[PDB]
């Protein structure tokens, strides 16, 4: 009985807990594109010139 | 007949003997019984947890 019962919670818990790292993940993913999109506009900049052979 | 009442008499002491042998005997086997079903109820929680650790190491790398 106690098996059970802590074992349902338990593993709620662990799905809960991914659920939460999924969304922190998510974030850090948005912030680094984003950081990206700055570098990314500086790549622009040095990339048409060469891009014509 | 007073050597067959006497027989009697001894059966009737080596079922006595049997009763006792048996007594002792099994309660000694349900003491042993006793001390590994604690080790049973030691080894499970333990499994249980260990699971959930996996299960955390399996989602979260």
């Amino acid at each position: 009985l106690e098996v059970e019962a802590k074992l349902a919670e338990g593993r709620k818990k662990i799905e809960v807990e991914l659920q939460e790292a999924l969304g922190s993940l998510e974030q850090q993913k948005e912030d680094t594109i984003k950081s990206l999109d700055s570098q990314i506009s500086a790549l622009s900049d040095d990339i048409v010139k060469k891009v014509l052979p | 007949t007073i050597r067959n009442s006497e027989e009697l008499r001894g059966k009737a002491i080596e079922q006595l003997e049997k009763a006792r042998a048996r007594l002792k005997k099994v309660e000694m086997d349900a003491d042993q019984f006793r001390v590994n079903g604690y080790s049973e109820i030691e080894r499970e929680k333990m499994n249980l947890i260990n699971s959930t650790y996996k299960t955390l190491e399996q989602f979260e790398n």
